[PDB]
């Protein structure tokens, strides 16, 4: 595979500089903590909001393409369904709003910080904080949408073969559209003490 | 878009609070011109 | 000012509290859609036996609240008035990694366990019994991870 | 080049204003083809469906019109000597509705041709599938929307 | 009130198998309710969103 | 203290912006290329036992 | 997981099918039909199904029970076709190599025909519609594999099939024929069994393995049983008719090729503990039926599988057999086996 | 999406007007309320003769929610009055609230100071603000959250 | 080579040059491929809508007419002492009009061999497959759009 | 921070804690899964076998035991000024006890798969299984006492 | 930390003492589960057999052994001030055992299994088996005398 | 350390010294298990023949022999402080003769399954798969000679 090679060039470019540079006595080099202090934390607030959003929004449209091609083609035959399975539709759609909201409350705290109090404690702090934050909110919000959706095809497949299922499956979807909250609860957590860029 | 944002804040948000449904709609018989 | 407690340190405290939950929810989404998967399955054939069949999601779901509850913990050790060590950054990220892949692996097992008991103890209602030892064996893989973050939190800010 | 405005700070920008119209023209892209496909495999049966199952190619081309109005907005606030948090600022606006219109239209090409090709046999369906597409739909919206608040922000209180 | 919703009702009918059907439908809808109160004002935020759009 | 004179920080930081957009863009991409046309709908049948 | 990237595709194919499938026959159905007095009565009783109006436009005097097989199989066959006409990429493939299978039988009962002089119109008349190619007509014009296989059968996707039925005598008969067609069946279980393992993704290359492993076992047990009733022949030939992808392979289709007699056959099945049974008592077909149906109901439980195209038309072709069966039973009068209908939806 | 219980309460009787309300409130601009309730007037005004003839299936629909669309084409007119939304332009109708600054250079920020209140729906004095964005998120998500 | 205009700010305006016009012609090429298949497997039965049936390869040849529009635009701001502000500009405008142009070539192939496949069985068709070819086209005139507004801040209050 | 003791010397140790229960859990998961679908698969027919088939679900948790037992004794020898030959040997037992559960827990899995599938039909298999599943098991057993030997060395004449 | 014994010489030791376990393991698993797949397929026939057709699961399990040799023995040789030759030593010996092993164990698997499905049929093809087996295993013991010929240098002569 | 003699150079030649019994044991493990594998579907029928077609596994097994032979020297001729010129040598010498019998490996495991299959049909085939094999034996002959001529220069004439 193409992929799989490139990958495996990659590794080996990484060990063989890694092992120059560790040989040569310039290990310290390659420095990921300078790297994490002086890359802006405006970019990882800004990459965290971003990201936050678009996998939010990506695993709800991921479930929402799920879910809605298998009640389309369970409602050829029993379209009664169409109109009850569209809970588990607002299950993949709910997530995205979490990432949204999220991103409005992270967004306020990108503020523009001083020159001098740039790259301090509290502003790198606030942008791991906004980074990692958003990468949480959008992964949970991925993961349960793309869970829900799952578990919503499988709903809208039992409505159609069976109504009284229908209540059964959607228990489950219960369950799966708690994680993407849990995250969305973690992040404001995460970004909870973080602060303002000043 | 919005026509229809406005049926999910009803249908679900709404009739998600006080709508029991699952009722039996009122087919009466009558007659009415079936075209061929 | 502190060598030992550099600014980048968080950044490694939120990548665990990130691994924490995003791979728990990442299991318990792969054992409630998995599982899932086979109780609507059965649905078609013993509807009677699906609300039996939801010890898996519910199996599944407290592997997102192990992963819950190490991300809480590592999250109320962050803050960007406190000293935070390089060493408690790596002791929380090694927690988030603990937790969240014992939990990605909890998930896989109670998903692939799960769904395949229930689409087979449909003929074989005797079999249900067994799924939910196995189920317990799966979960007891999430808690150990669950166990050592919670102890490499208590020696990360310690 | 000054400390908070370098002179790669308006790389980003420019990489948002292009990333807004790029991923809502791929996720658009895909969405009309497939929906297209699905219209094309159906009105052979059932032409006078047509002027009526283009809906999903017409929600697709939305999200595009989303990254165009993103990008727009974008592009005007890109400058010389703009600020580094204004080029963060920008390109997140630009990842944000992107990629939330890539998945927006790719949900809407996946639903509309379930849809298009359910309804040419279940008419009553056609209210389904648009219901399912306008949640489709409002992914992209909400990206629009953050890409929209985060260019709010992206030039001002901004030295 | 969770546990008032959740329970108030079912115990009245145990005390007046069909309980079980009623505590699982309690269960059921008490979840639901606690879920959707969050998820339905997150939801109606979406006429901010259009509006603004 | 400087992180590199060749992978400066900035330098470092656009490359991994790219990085996660050329990321994207593949995926986007490889799920593009994946359409296929649904032919059977588009040719006419040709079975005189049926259809 | 099967649920992510399934739904691209083949979700709304996979409704569809599973809605097909909600309208499989039940056994309470099929007993409401035995208890018909009539073919007007089993129509009637039909159209309570989702065949509906199915033969709205027969008459009552054309209602025979030929005529009930023929639009039952043809609504099957145009339910199968349209869903192939929504399909694509690896599912188009899929639902070709079901359609395979059917030509393999239409290219048999076609030259089975060119050489006992009959009527090419009543062939194809019998021909399965799903097995149609553009040149299986043609079928009726040479009697040798050469000129059949040099004109015809190159073009059709039978062509990579036709690898080890060259060796047979350039004369043609019904014993060639079976021989034919049973190397054809081979080689096609063979190719659409690396087509599943290779190409069609999980838990629908598990069933489609198990489900096409059933139909080497069934072809591999009754070519046994079939060669038995011949005087006798060689076990080298025989083990060239047999598939090898099933249960059965490699030991159980090794000892069914050098079978002699109906006691080989059942020490063979010995040792497969899938197949104890099937010689034991009762009737074979039956057992075979059977064990399709559960099987076919099992690649039911498993969502996000294409594998449900094929246990749906199979278990649709199961129905229109049954309903056949009892239409039989309602036309003949002969109600004592009414209900063998073999129900397991 | 079902059908009611037995004596149960109606939700139609509360779409009447919640229904074209909240779309209003989605929608909320003048121009495009006043096309539509136009669109609307067109139908209802030649509603019998539209009855009488035969309609596609989209623009039965239409038809048959000929009075919703007037509805939402009213309450969309009100909303973007009290949006300042007029073809995504404002009105100047009443005094605004804010005065800005007795005198100011070109391209010099100044800020508006409070001196009243709107009377009736958005002031125009943040229109084409740079800040105007902040306020009407502000206010509009303060606003869905009342409503829903 | 000055702070805001180094050597190497040529270098991603050359790019943009290069990408547009090979962005928007890789698009091209797959909506004129196929839809050729298409022309090609219609006509055999229906040579009297050949001249008819070529529309999508007409409108997938407007991509690469989008991508000459910005390559040449781009080509004509290039300077050796060009800022590395402009040099981002031509960048993102190539990348703009290139990937956008390169999704609207790949929407418009598979929809014009769907609607060419259809047409030769439903004439009525052929209307259905130029709507929804216009909304794949659009596409790319939307980045050609995004990309000739970044052009015209390219060089523009540029040191 | 001192020559032997840098600041990233936890960063291994760390990596050791994790990569000792990331891959015991990963390797019992796929053993406990595999099995557990061999029993599911058998006890339809053979439900009497199923307390007596758990054998390998057992097998594949003593794996998650072992990485319990390193991760838990490796994050107690773990410290801010703990040296990097510490963290070194505390990454090597994680490995060591991680990799070989992870393919001890494989062996178990399919191992256990293929006997608990062939005991329903031959029950003096049984044995014969739980032997080849000891065999299996060892292996996570050896990777154990290599991380423990490891861990021995640790803390011990560090300075 | 001196010129010839770096703080991170000991990162190889351990490594090579890990690697030592763990590819041997890695193959021995292989080994052991593809035998006893092909134990519990003839055994299902032949019960008989299966106390006699564990050899291959015997002889994978040696492949782990001469893991557990050269990680315990680069283990005791591990240490915080050892040379970076002796840590790049340990390295090669660790890698030799354990790649050796996993080939091996490889080997013992196939043949394992192919032998244990034939013996089945053929007893005297048991013989032949167990030969081209401890063929198999010379090339995990060619790698162990590689590894212990390796540690007979790694500490020695070494400043 | 010396400027010709860095403290990396071991690291080469145990790389080497690895290297050349780590692919030699992967090409005859492939040959052995490949064969072996067709000496076992051959000898259900014909175990007369399996103590002959052995060969192709004793084959292979002279591949690792080789790189046994280049390993134990490439070995002896490792020193904390030797040159990193003599540190490429043994790296290449290791390379060459590890890789010429990976090569080797798969041809003898290929020609002699492919051999022992026909040769229990046609017995004269098996002195033409001796033919075959003896000359993918001397791609890995070629291999050790030229490791060999490599290692006569490792440690010569270096400072
Ligand atoms: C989706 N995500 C999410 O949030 O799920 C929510 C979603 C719902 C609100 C819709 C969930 N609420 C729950 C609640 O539990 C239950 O109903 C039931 C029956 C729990 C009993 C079970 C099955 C216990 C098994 O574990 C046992 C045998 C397994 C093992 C290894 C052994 C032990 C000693 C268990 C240790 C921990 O496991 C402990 C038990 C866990 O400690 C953290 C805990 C107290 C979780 C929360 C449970 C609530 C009450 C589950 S799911
Ligand atoms: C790679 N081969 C290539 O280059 O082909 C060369 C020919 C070579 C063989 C020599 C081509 N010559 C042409 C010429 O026009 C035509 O035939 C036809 C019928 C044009 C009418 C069409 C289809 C119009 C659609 O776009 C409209 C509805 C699409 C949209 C989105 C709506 C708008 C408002 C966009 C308009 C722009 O699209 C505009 C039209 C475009 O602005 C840059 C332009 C002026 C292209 C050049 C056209 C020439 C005259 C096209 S292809
Ligand atoms: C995945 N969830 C999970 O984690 O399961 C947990 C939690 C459950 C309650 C849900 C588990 N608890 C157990 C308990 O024991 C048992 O049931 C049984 C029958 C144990 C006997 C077995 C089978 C022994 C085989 O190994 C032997 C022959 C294999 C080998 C190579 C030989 C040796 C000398 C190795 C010995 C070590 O193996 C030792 C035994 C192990 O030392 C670390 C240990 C003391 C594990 C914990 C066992 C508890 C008591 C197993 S699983
Ligand atoms: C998969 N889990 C695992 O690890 O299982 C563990 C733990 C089990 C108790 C569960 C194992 N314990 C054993 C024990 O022995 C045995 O049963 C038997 C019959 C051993 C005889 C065999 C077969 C010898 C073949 O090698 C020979 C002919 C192969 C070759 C090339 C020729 C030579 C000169 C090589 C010799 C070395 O190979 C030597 C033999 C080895 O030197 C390190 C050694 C003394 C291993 C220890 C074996 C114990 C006693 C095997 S497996
Ligand atoms: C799995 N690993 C492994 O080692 O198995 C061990 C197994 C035991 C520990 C149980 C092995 N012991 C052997 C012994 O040989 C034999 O039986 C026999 C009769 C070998 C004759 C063969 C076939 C020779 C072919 O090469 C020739 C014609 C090919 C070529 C191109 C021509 C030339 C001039 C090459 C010569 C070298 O090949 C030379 C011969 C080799 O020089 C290094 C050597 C002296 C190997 C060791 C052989 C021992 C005695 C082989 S395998």
């Amino acid at each position: 595979s193409f992929s799989h090679f490139l990958y495996y060039l990659v590794l080996i470019v990484v060990i063989v500089y890694g092992l120059y540079k560790l040989f040569t006595g310039h290990g310290s080099d390659i420095n990921f903590g300078k790297f994490l202090l002086r890359t802006s934390p405006y970019m990882w607030a800004n990459l965290g909001i971003a990201l936050c959003v678009g996998l939010s929004v990506v695993g709800a449209a991921w479930g929402i393409f799920i879910t809605g091609s298998s009640m389309i083609g369970a409602g050829v035959r029993a379209p009664r369904i169409t109109t009850k399975n569209l809970i588990s539709i607002i299950f993949c759609e709910v997530v995205a709003i979490y990432g949204l909201i999220i991103a409005i409350v992270f967004s306020s705290k990108l503020t523009v910080a001083t020159a001098e109090n740039m790259y301090s404690k509290s502003n790198l702090y606030t942008g791991y904080s906004l980074f990692w934050a958003g990468i949480t909110v959008g992964a949970s919000n991925l993961i349960c949408g793309i869970a829900v959706g799952i578990t919503g095809a499988t709903a809208a497949i039992s409505d159609a073969a069976d109504s009284a299922l229908f209540v059964k499956i959607l228990v489950i979807e219960i369950f799966g559209s708690i994680l993407g909250l849990l995250g969305l609860i973690v992040g404001l957590l995460m970004a909870g003490k973080a602060s303002e860029f000043q | 878009s919005a026509m229809l944002h406005s049926l999910r804040l009803h249908w679900v948000e709404s009739m998600s609070k006080f709508f029991v449904g699952e009722g039996l709609p009122y087919e009466p018989f009558a007659f009415e011109y079936k075209d061929m | 000012s502190n060598i030992y407690a550099p600014l980048y340190a968080p950044f490694f405290g939120f990548a665990g509290c990130a691994a924490a939950m995003v791979l728990s929810c990442l299991g318990a989404a792969i054992g409630t859609a998995k599982s899932g998967i086979g109780i609507a399955g059965i649905g078609t054939f013993k509807p009677e036996l699906i609300m039996k069949s939801l010890i898996p999601v519910v199996m599944s779901g407290i592997l997102a609240i192990y992963g819950l509850v190490v991300a809480v913990l590592i999250a109320g050790n962050l803050s960007p008035t406190e000293d935070y060590t390089l060493f408690n950054g790596f002791m929380h990220l090694s927690c988030g990694l603990c937790v969240g892949f014992a939990c990605l692996s909890s998930g896989y097992a109670i998903g692939m366990v799960g769904d395949v008991g229930v689409r087979k103890y449909m003929h074989q209602p005797r079999l249900f019994v067994g799924i939910v030892l196995i189920l317990i064996f799966s979960e007891v893989l999430g808690l150990y991870g669950m166990i050592v973050a919670l102890i490499l939190n208590t020696r990360g800010s310690e | 080049m000054t400390e908070l405005c370098p002179v790669y700070a308006p790389f980003f920008g420019a990489i948002g204003c292009a990333s807004a119209i790029i991923f809502t023209s791929l996720g658009a892209a895909y969405g009309t083809a497939k929906s297209g496909v699905g219209i094309c495999a159906t009105c052979v049966l059932r032409p006078d469906l047509l002027f009526k199952n283009i809906v999903p190619v017409i929600m697709a081309g939305i999200i595009a019109i989303y990254g165009l109005v993103v990008s727009v907005l974008v592009c005007y606030s890109l400058g010389q000597k703009q600020a580094l948090y204004t080029g963060f600022i920008q390109l997140g606006a630009g990842l944000s509705v992107g990629l939330s219109g890539l998945a927006a239209g790719f949900a809407i090409g996946i639903v509309g041709d379930a849809g298009v090709r359910g309804s040419s046999q279940q008419p009553r369906l056609f209210v389904g599938m648009i219901l399912i597409l306008i949640f489709a739909e409002v992914l992209g919206l909400y990206g629009l929307i953050v890409a929209l608040l985060l260019n709010s922000r992206a030039t001002q209180d901004v030295v | 009130c969770i546990p008032w919703l959740l329970l108030v009702k079912p115990l009245h009918f145990k005390f007046t198998e069909d309980f079980g059907d009623i505590m699982i439908h309690q269960v059921i809808h008490t979840i639901e309710f606690c879920l959707n109160c969050v998820s339905h004002t997150a939801s109606y935020l979406r006429l901010w969103a259009l509006s603004l759009a | 203290d400087i992180l590199s004179s060749i992978w400066t920080e900035g330098l470092l930081m656009c490359l991994i912006v790219s990085a996660l957009l050329l990321f994207i863009l593949i995926v986007a991409l490889s799920w593009i290329s994946n359409l296929d046309i649904t032919y059977g709908a588009l040719e006419k049948s040709t079975n005189p036992i049926k259809k | 997981m099967e649920g992510v990237y399934f739904n691209i595709d083949n979700g709304f194919i996979e409704g569809v099918v599973r809605g097909y499938r909600n309208g499989l026959l039940s056994n309470n159905q099929y007993i409401n039909l035995t208890q018909c007095d009539t073919l007007e009565d089993l129509k009637l009783q039909l159209s309570s199904t989702d065949y509906g109006n199915f033969l709205s436009s027969v008459s009552s005097e054309s209602l025979t029970t030929s005529l009930i097989q023929e639009y039952a199989s043809s609504k099957l066959y145009h339910e199968f076709n349209y869903i192939r006409d929504q399909s694509s990429g690896s599912t188009r493939k899929f639902m070709d190599y079901i359609t395979y299978g059917y030509m393999i039988d239409n290219v048999a009962l076609m030259i089975t025909g060119t050489i006992h002089d009959r009527d090419k119109g009543e062939i194809l008349q019998r021909c399965h519609p799903l097995g149609w190619f553009d040149t299986l007509p043609t079928l009726s014009v040479a009697t040798d594999l050469e000129s059949l296989y040099e004109t015809v059968l190159v073009d059709t996707p039978l062509a990579p099939y036709f690898k080890n039925c060259f060796d047979t005598a350039e004369e043609l008969d019904d014993m060639n024929i079976e021989i034919i067609r049973n190397k054809l069946y081979k080689a096609y279980l063979e190719d659409f069994y690396n087509f599943v393992t290779e190409e069609i993704p999980e838990p629908a290359k598990e069933c489609m393995q198990t489900l096409l492993g059933f139909e080497a076992d069934r072809r591999s047990i009754n070519i046994a049983l079939n060669s038995l009733q011949s005087s006798d022949i060689d076990p080298d030939l025989k083990s060239d008719l047999l598939p090898n992808i099933g249960k059965l392979y490699p030991l159980a289709t090794f000892h069914l090729a050098q079978a002699q007699d109906f006691e080989g056959v059942r020490a063979a099945l010995a040792n497969v503990y899938e197949y104890r049974g099937f010689l034991e008592t009762g009737n074979l077909e039956d057992h075979f039926y059977q064990l399709e149906m559960e099987l076919c109901r099992d690649a039911f439980t498993q969502q996000f599988a294409i594998s449900t195209v094929w246990a749906w038309m199979k278990s649709k072709e199961q129905e229109v057999r049954n309903i056949t069966w009892i239409a039989e039973c309602i036309a003949q009068n002969q109600r004592e086996r009414i209900n063998n209908y073999i129900s397991v939806y | 999406y079902g059908i009611a219980q037995y004596r149960e309460i109606n939700a139609g009787l509360p779409t009447i007007v919640t229904f074209p309300f909240m779309f209003a409130i989605m929608f909320g601009d003048m121009g495009h309320g006043f096309l539509m309730t136009l669109a609307a007037l067109s139908l209802v005004l030649n509603e019998k003769k539209i009855n009488k003839m035969k309609r596609g299936e989209i623009f039965d629909m239409a038809f048959t929610g000929r009075y919703i669309i007037l509805l939402m084409g009213v309450f969309s007119m009100y909303t973007g009055f009290l949006y300042n939304d007029i073809f995504s332009k404002t009105m100047t109708i009443f005094k605004s609230g804010w005065k800005w600054p007795d005198h100011w250079k070109k391209g010099e920020s100044i800020t508006a100071t409070s001196v009243g209140t709107y009377p009736i729906g958005l002031d125009w004095a943040w229109h084409g603000t740079e800040n105007a964005l902040l306020f009407s998120n502000s206010y509009k998500m303060k606003l869905s959250i009342l409503m829903g």
